[PDB]
């Protein structure tokens, strides 16, 4: 199979030339595949289901069925899954939105943009330690090479950017890992609740792992790397950073650092909450005063994964809910607006700055609809699946801490502010003088939107359809006697 | 143990302090070497312990051997410069 | 004497693509805002008001947050309370 | 917690900090009467260094009654700010402050030890999952903590309570 | 707070201040090929000497001048 | 064998003309696999960790040094390759690397010279194969003598060897007095109690870790590595490195020593610091070397430190290796050669190497991300085995400064690729030159281990474990 499939991508490359027709077939057996996979999981049980190993001692190049288990270990519950299949459902659009815009080395880069996708999508399947961590970093270089060679003007500082603050985080995290491997000299996910360190202990291992976290999500003050990584990006490592990487960080959280360092985390939340109102209001209120389009869409993530974070330390299965749905949510809603803001008006007009856009309604009508749905969505209207994460999200947290959530509830404003400020300049206005008239949006670019708004629509109107996945998780993680 | 010692500690800030020229360098190596030696018999002695002696005669050995080395070294820099002005 | 083999030939290195119509009339004055606007930290210094800044932002701001979450941590439960019941815990 | 003699360790830092000046001065003049006049003031360096840090760190160590890494924190800050004293502006000042403190209080914190104290270190401690109802030292491990520990270090409130609830609320 | 703060106070703690800490201190690293080098080798043998010395009589006091060494060294 | 082929090529190389160099150096490169493949079988020996001293208690034979040994053997056939072939057939590159008479002999004996130090069980033994590894090396640097700054460095390389090797000799001979013993193996845990030999063994170490060139006496080292040859300075940066570093573990007579954890604290941050302002790229290279070296100082303060030092030292070889023939391959694509010693100098030079050869970029691309340690390259489980060991041991802040000091030294990691995938104006067209089959192949097998290292981890913990335990 592995050697008549290789066969055949060596023929096509020979004759075709551009790989990009290949991987695009390859992502859509992916997708179907782990929907298959999904047909085919229970989901009346606790237990992770798919599992197998890799690198094991007696079968190196194999799987494993040994009775030590001394290698890197993968499967699946219903919390890995959602995520795989958000995974699964973004690569295709990844590649597809970059299908004409890639004329020089064009193989090279549909070959970073499939790896890094294959990359998260593995890490989901991570269930030890390591093996996380070792798929956790192996983005990075991909990411430089990435940004580097295709990003805009300001790209190599971007790619230095996005490997060195990403590195800071995850040696931290690696002093973590350690210490746990050290003194547990165990790494699995499947049995790590049963070791309860001392409390010391734990309150030690507790840093690294959220200095990894504050690092990666981002949070408030060392989030400054996000905004210009996005803005030099390619399209495609955009849509890629904003709608997967990040929520990496948040399923770093629920499977790395609740079940092992419950009581540390139980010492630790408040601070947690002082840091995520922090990231939401003041970057909610930085974003007012950017002036490219790109970086106040990257300023916008920030703030909804600082909610995402009140509501996934909030010790209650609302607020865990609503942190997972918030990020699926972000998922779908984020790459649309990056696909408008670095795909659309970026490639007809090789520029970002504010001043130069207005009235874009009346040469194309259509991209503005596109723009008033996406931000209305962004800001959290209801029936969409970014309000019901907001909402469940701000319950937890008002919930662990009726304070801090209900100052938090400013939230909804902000967003506002910020969005509605940017596409008020956009949609409306006499058509600007600097630009001249382009296409309207064409029907590739309408099918991706088409596709991210019927995806949030579809859990913003019921939600529930995700709770067959999740009804264990809510309960899984929260810590009370 | 004493003039073995003092030999060692003089040529030493010879050796660093030089700043006059390199075959001051050179002596102060080999004075070096005759300074651990002079520690080493005398130790040797006082145990009535062949091992020292022993050692002593392998060091005078290879200081015989890294003599000759570093002067070959300091001809073959001199014969590209015709001149050491240290 | 030492110079690169004859036995290579080097040309241009051409992007290749179709050159689109400049459908964007660039403004010096408003790129030379957004350059001095993106480039802000290469300029950034110490003063009166930017340190008031942050002493704000980056101190004063946490350590209020901090007192109010550290202070009010486990003292409300709210789930049905009645009349004459206390909604604080200490 | 019995005192450090403040006044005797500092002015024994002040001897050494001016000894090591000195040998500083000294190399200095070798590698470039001269010498103090071309020292760059390395001698006041070393000694204000030294008499912020002992100064400092005893005075703080005394007043608290505790010997942890908030000390070297601020004799960090201290030795900091001489140091930052000598760029004669005041973000530089302040700047060497906090980061001399930040760096000082994060050694203090591991130890105050450049090497390791070997029977604290884990190699050398006793490990594993403890015996029969063992006091949990700091690098064991169990299955279960005793509910009692647990009210006693996270504290009551915010989902912890002495008695789980559902046993609480039984009817008889 | 976007400027002040964030492209302000953050990146001194951040990309920029690191750049400027790390040029200073690389320049002064790296700011008669032998005398030069046997006199570091004796300063190093007498430095440490006296350094393990200090150490002996009291741990505490050579704290500072570790820090101020390393203040001439990179600074 | 090594005797043997050091005799045998002796007489040659007297018997032989100046233009047989290069078949003769084919001949020993193919000799040293013959016996690498051969004679490997001897493993066997080592079974549950039987140790063996031999020579009447001079050498001593364990797994432990049979691997370095195979290490070594391992560097010197890719080092000797670089010279028993070719790269390409033109003029230039005939001027450019052209192998002395005595070169391979001089090569051969500081092997020699590098085993005995490794095996050494007796301080008359380890005095005597530090002195034969000293001449050696330093004949080395001097061999190519047309080139002044390569005459200067073996001058400066002779006194600072010959002042270390003097500190050396009055350490070993201070443990004579005190104990009228010559043997690390006659000290036991009731004698280092009873007595304060402290000083003495803190001063042995010393003397040879001065001699990698740990700070604060680098620079005349890093000095030395940027003057000489790029294929002699791809040699002499190696071997010594290995050697000490390997006697100095098998010893362990500076456990939780206080003064080498300060010393590799501060080998640690001027290695990273100070290669960041560089902008020649062997004086990049040899501040990598140094920071490596810090990381392999720290294994020094604790015991059972066998896994993590042979798995970084193996990984760092290779890594090493690789990077100096990557180096060495984007000669050809350079327009201005320096001179005939050292082709390349400046790191700006391989700037748009991506549009001459990408795939040389993805092998630089690949070496470089081991160094910084990104998993899962065989540089991440190198720096983890090494982080699992110093925690074990309580080293917390020695932890964070080599957490510190491996993200700065990323940044002058990536100038290297961040130049090379930039952009050239004039792009190579067409050539009919093909690089030398051999050492394609050979830079093609250090980047596939690089890469896919990691599949054999746990079949490698479980061979340690019969053969050290
Ligand atoms: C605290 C107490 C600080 C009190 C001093 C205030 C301070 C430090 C602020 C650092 C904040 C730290 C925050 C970090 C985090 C904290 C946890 C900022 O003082 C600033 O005040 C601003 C507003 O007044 C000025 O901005 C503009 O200014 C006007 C131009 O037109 C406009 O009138 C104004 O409209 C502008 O806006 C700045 O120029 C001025 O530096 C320094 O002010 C003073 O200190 C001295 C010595 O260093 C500084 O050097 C002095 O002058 C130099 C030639 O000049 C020479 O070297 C020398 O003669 C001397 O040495 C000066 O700087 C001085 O002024
Ligand atoms: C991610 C951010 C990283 C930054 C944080 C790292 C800092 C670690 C600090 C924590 C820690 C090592 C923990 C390492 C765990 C993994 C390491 C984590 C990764 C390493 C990077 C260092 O604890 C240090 O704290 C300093 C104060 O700050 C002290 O400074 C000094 O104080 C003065 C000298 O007395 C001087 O005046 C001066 O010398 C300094 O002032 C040190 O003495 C002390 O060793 C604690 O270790 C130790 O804790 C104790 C009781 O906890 C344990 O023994 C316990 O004994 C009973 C009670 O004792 C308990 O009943 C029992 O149950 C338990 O047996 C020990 O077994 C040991 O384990
Ligand atoms: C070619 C050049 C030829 C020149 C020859 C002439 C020179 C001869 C002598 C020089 C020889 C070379 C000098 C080398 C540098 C000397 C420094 C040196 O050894 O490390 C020190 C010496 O610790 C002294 O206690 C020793 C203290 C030092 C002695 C006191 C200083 C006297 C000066 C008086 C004024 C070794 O302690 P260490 O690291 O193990 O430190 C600790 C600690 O000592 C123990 O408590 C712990 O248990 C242990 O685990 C450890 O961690
Ligand atoms: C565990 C770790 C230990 C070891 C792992 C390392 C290596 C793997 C083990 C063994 C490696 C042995 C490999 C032998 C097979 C490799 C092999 O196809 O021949 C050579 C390289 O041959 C070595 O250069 C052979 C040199 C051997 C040195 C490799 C050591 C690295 C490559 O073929 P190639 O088509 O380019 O060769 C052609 C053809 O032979 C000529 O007729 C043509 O005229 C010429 O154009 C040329 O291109
Ligand atoms: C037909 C004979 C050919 C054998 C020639 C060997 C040449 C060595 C040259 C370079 C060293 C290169 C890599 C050495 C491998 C370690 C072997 C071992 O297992 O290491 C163990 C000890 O683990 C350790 O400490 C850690 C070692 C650190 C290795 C770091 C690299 C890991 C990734 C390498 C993956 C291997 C590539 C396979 C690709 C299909 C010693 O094993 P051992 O002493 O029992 O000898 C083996 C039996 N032998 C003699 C017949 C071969
Ligand atoms: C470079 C970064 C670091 C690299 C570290 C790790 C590299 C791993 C390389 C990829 C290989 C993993 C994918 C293939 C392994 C799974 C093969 C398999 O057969 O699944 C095993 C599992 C159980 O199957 P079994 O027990 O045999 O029973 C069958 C009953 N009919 O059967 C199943 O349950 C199906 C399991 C589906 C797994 C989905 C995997 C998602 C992505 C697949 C390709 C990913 C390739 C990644 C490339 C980039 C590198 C990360
Ligand atoms: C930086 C970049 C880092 C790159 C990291 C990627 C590492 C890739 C390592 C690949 C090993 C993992 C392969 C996953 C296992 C999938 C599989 O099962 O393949 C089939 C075969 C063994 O299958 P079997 O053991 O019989 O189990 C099936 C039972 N139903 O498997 C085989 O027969 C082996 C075929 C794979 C050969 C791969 C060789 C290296 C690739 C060049
Ligand atoms: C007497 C009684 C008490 C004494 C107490 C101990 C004595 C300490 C001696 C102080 C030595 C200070 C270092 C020194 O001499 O520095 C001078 C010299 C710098 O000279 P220069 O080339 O001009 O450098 C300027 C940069 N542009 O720098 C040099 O010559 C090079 C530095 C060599 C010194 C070795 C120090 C040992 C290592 C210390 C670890 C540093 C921190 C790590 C933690
Ligand atoms: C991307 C890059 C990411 C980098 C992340 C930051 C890395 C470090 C930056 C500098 C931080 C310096 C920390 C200095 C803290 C000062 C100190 O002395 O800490 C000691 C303090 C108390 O320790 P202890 O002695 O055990 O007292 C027990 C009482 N309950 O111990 C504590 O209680 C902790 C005090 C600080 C809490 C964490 C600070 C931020 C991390
Ligand atoms: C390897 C095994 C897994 C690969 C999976 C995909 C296989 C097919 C790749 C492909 O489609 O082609 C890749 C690329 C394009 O081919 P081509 O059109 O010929 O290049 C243009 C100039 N000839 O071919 C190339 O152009 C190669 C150019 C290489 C680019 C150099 C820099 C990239 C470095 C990648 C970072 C890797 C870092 C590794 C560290 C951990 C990563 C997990």
């Amino acid at each position: 199979i592995l050697l008549s499939s290789l066969y055949l991508f060596n023929r096509i490359l020979a004759w075709q030339g551009n790989v990009k027709h290949f991987y695009l077939f390859a992502s859509n057996l992916l997708l179907l595949f782990i929907v298959v996979l999904y047909i085919n999981f229970n989901t009346f049980s606790n237990s992770f289901q798919f599992n197998f190993e890799l690198f094991n001692s007696l079968n190196p190049f194999g799987l494993s069925n040994s009775d030590i288990s001394n290698g890197l270990l993968f499967g699946i519950d219903g919390l890995s899954l959602t995520f795989i299949l958000l995974t699964v459902l973004l690569i295709p659009l990844t590649l597809l939105g970059n299908w004409y815009n890639i004329n020089f080395n064009s193989n090279l880069y549909y070959t970073l943009v499939l790896a890094i996708g294959l990359v998260i999508l593995l890490n989901f399947w991570a269930l030890d330690y390591i093996s996380f961590y070792i798929l956790f970093e192996a983005t990075l270089p991909l990411l430089f090479i990435l940004i580097h060679i295709y990003g805009s003007s300001d790209s190599e500082r971007a790619s230095f950017y996005v490997l060195m603050f990403t590195l800071s985080g995850s040696l931290f995290m690696l002093l973590s890992i350690v210490v746990i491997s050290i003194v547990l000299n165990t790494t699995n996910f499947i049995n790590h609740n049963l070791f309860v360190l001392s409390l010391d202990l734990q309150t030690i291992i507790w840093l690294g792992l959220f200095i990894a976290i504050m690092v990666k999500t981002p949070l408030f003050p060392i989030h400054v790397w996000l905004p210009v990584v996005h803005s030099e990006s390619p399209l495609a490592g955009s849509m890629i950073l904003a709608g997967l990487i990040l929520k990496l960080a948040l399923y770093a959280i629920l499977r790395l650092l609740l079940p092992l360092l419950c009581e540390a985390q139980i010492l630790y939340t408040p601070m947690i909450y002082i840091i995520s109102l922090l990231t939401i209001i003041l970057t909610s209120l930085a974003t007012l005063r950017q002036i490219d389009l790109k970086v106040i869409i990257a300023y916008s993530s920030i703030s909804h994964m600082g909610i995402a974070i009140l509501g996934v330390c909030s010790n209650t299965s609302l607020g865990i809910y609503g942190s997972i749905v918030l990020g699926v949510a972000h998922g779908f809603v984020s790459p649309a607006l990056f696909l408008i803001v670095g795909g659309i008006l970026y490639d007809r007009y090789h520029i970002r700055i504010v001043n130069y856009y207005k009235g874009l309604t009346t040469y194309m009508p259509q991209l503005a609809t596109y723009i008033i749905i996406l931000s209305f969505a962004n800001i959290g209207t209801p029936l969409t699946g970014n309000f019901t994460g907001e909402f469940l999200s701000l319950q937890g947290g008002f919930i662990r801490n009726p304070i801090i959530g209900g100052i938090s509830c400013i939230s909804v404003l902000l967003a506002a502010i910020y969005q509605l400020k940017l596409t008020n300049k956009l949609t409306g206005g006499i058509s600007s003088i600097y630009m001249h008239r382009t296409n309207d949006v064409t029907i590739r670019e309408k099918f991706i939107m088409n596709i991210l708004i019927i995806s949030t629509l579809i859990i913003g109107i019921c939600p529930q359809i995700m709770y067959n996945l999740l009804y264990w998780t809510v309960n899984n993680y929260i810590y009370i006697i | 143990m004493f003039i073995g010692t003092i030999i060692l500690v003089l040529s030493f800030l010879g050796f660093v302090f030089n700043r006059r020229n390199i075959i001051l360098a050179f002596i102060c190596l080999e004075t070096m070497l005759l300074g651990i030696n002079l520690i080493l018999l005398r130790n040797s002695v006082l145990f009535d312990d062949i091992s020292g002696s022993l050692f002593a005669i392998v060091i005078i050995i290879l200081a015989g051997v890294e003599s000759a080395i570093g002067l070959s070294l300091l001809v073959s820099y001199y014969r590209l410069r015709g001149v050491i002005n240290s | 004497e030492l110079k690169p083999s004859s036995a290579i030939q080097r040309g241009p290195l051409n992007k290749g693509g179709w050159d689109a119509p400049h459908a964007l009339h660039n403004d010096g004055a408003i790129d030379r805002y957004a350059h001095w606007r993106t480039f802000y930290q290469e300029r950034f210094k110490y003063t009166r008001a930017t340190g008031k800044s942050t002493l704000i932002f980056l101190v004063a701001f946490p350590a209020l947050i901090g007192y109010v979450a550290y202070q009010s941590e486990g003292l409300f439960e709210f789930a049905g309370k009645r009349r004459g019941e206390s909604v604080t815990t200490r | 917690f019995h005192p450090y003699n403040t006044l005797g360790l500092a002015t024994q830092s002040a001897m050494v900090g001016l000894g090591a000046g000195v040998v500083a001065a000294a190399a200095r003049n070798s590698l470039a009467l001269t010498t103090f006049s071309k020292s760059g003031g390395v001698v006041t360096i070393f000694t204000g260094a030294s008499i912020a840090y002992v100064f400092t760190y005893c005075s703080a160590a005394n007043l608290r009654e505790r010997k942890d890494g908030w000390n070297h924190m601020w004799a960090g800050a201290a030795t900091g700010a001489v140091l930052g004293a000598r760029t004669k502006l005041v973000p530089a000042f302040i700047g060497w402050t906090v980061l001399c403190g930040a760096a000082c209080g994060l050694f203090g914190w591991t130890g105050a030890r450049f090497n390791a104290d070997r029977k604290a270190s884990l190699e050398q401690s006793p490990k594993g999952f403890v015996q029969e109802d063992a006091h949990q030292t700091f690098w064991e491990v169990v299955h279960r903590r005793p509910l009692s520990l647990t009210v006693e270090q996270l504290g009551e409130g915010r989902g912890i309570n002495a008695v789980p609830i559902a046993t609480a609320t039984e009817a008889p | 707070i976007a400027h002040h703060v964030d492209k302000g106070s953050l990146y001194r703690l951040g990309p920029v201040g690191i750049n400027r800490l790390l040029n200073k201190a690389s320049y002064n690293v790296i700011n008669s090929s032998l005398s030069m080098n046997s006199m570091l080798i004796l300063i190093t043998i007498v430095s440490l000497l006296l350094l393990v010395l200090v150490m002996n009589v009291n741990f505490i006091i050579v704290i500072p001048v570790l820090i101020s060494i390393l203040y001439i060294l990179f600074s | 064998m090594l005797i043997l082929a050091i005799i045998s090529l002796i007489t040659f190389v007297s018997m032989s003309k100046l233009s047989d160099n290069r078949a003769i150096i084919r001949l020993i490169n193919i000799y040293l696999i013959l016996v690498l493949v051969l004679d490997s079988f001897l493993y066997l020996l080592f079974l549950n960790n039987q140790t063996y001293t031999v020579m009447g208690e001079l050498l001593i034979f364990n797994s432990f040094t049979f691997y370095i040994d195979m290490l070594i053997y391992f560097i010197m056939i890719v080092i000797s390759s670089l010279y028993g072939y070719n790269l390409y057939n033109n003029n230039l590159y005939k001027t450019l690397f052209e192998p002395k008479k005595e070169l391979i002999i001089l090569f051969l004996i500081n092997i020699l010279g590098a085993l005995l130090i490794v095996h050494s069980n007796d301080f008359i033994t380890l005095f005597v194969a530090i002195e034969l590894q000293s001449y050696s090396i330093y004949l080395i640097t001097a061999i190519y003598n047309s080139s002044y700054k390569a005459s200067k460095a073996s001058m400066l390389y002779f006194f600072m060897g010959g002042i270390l090797s003097i500190l050396i000799a009055y350490s070993i001979n201070t443990y004579y007095s005190v104990l009228n013993s010559y043997t690390l193996h006659s000290l036991d845990s009731l004698i280092i109690n009873t007595l304060d030999l402290n000083l003495i063994l803190i001063a042995l170490s010393l003397g040879l870790l001065f001699k990698i060139g740990i700070a604060p006496l680098h620079k005349w080292l890093i000095s030395i590595y940027e003057n000489t040859p790029i294929l002699i300075t791809i040699y002499i940066s190696l071997i010594p490195k290995i050697s000490i570093l390997s006697y100095l573990v098998l010893s362990n007579i500076s456990i939780n020593s206080l003064v080498i954890s300060i010393l590799a604290i501060l080998t640690l941050l001027v290695g990273s610091v100070g290669g960041l302002l560089q902008i020649k790229i062997k004086r990049l290279l040899a501040f990598s070397g140094l920071t490596n070296a810090g990381y392999m100082m720290l294994l020094l303060l604790l015991n059972n430190n066998e896994f993590s030092y042979l798995y970084y030292i193996t990984q760092y070889s290779i890594s090493h290796l690789a990077i100096f023939m990557i180096i060495i391959f984007s000669i050809y694509y350079i327009n201005y050669i320096n001179n005939q010693y050292n082709p390349i100098i400046y790191v700006n030079q391989l700037k748009g190497l991506i549009h001459d050869n990408a795939y040389l970029v993805l092998s630089m691309a690949i070496v470089v991300f081991s160094f910084i340690g990104i998993p899962p390259l065989l540089g991440f489980f190198g720096k983890l085995n090494i982080l699992m060991s110093i925690l074990n041991n309580g080293y917390y802040f020695i932890s964070i400064v080599l957490i510190v000091a491996s993200l700065i030294s990323a940044l002058y990691y990536l100038y290297l690729l961040n130049v090379s995938i930039q952009d050239k104006n004039n792009i190579l067209i067409n050539s009919n030159e093909t690089v030398s089959s051999v050492l394609s192949y050979i830079l093609s097998s250090l980047i596939i281990l690089i890469t896919f290292g990691f599949i054999y981890n746990s079949l490698i913990i479980d061979i340690f474990n019969v053969y050290f335990n």
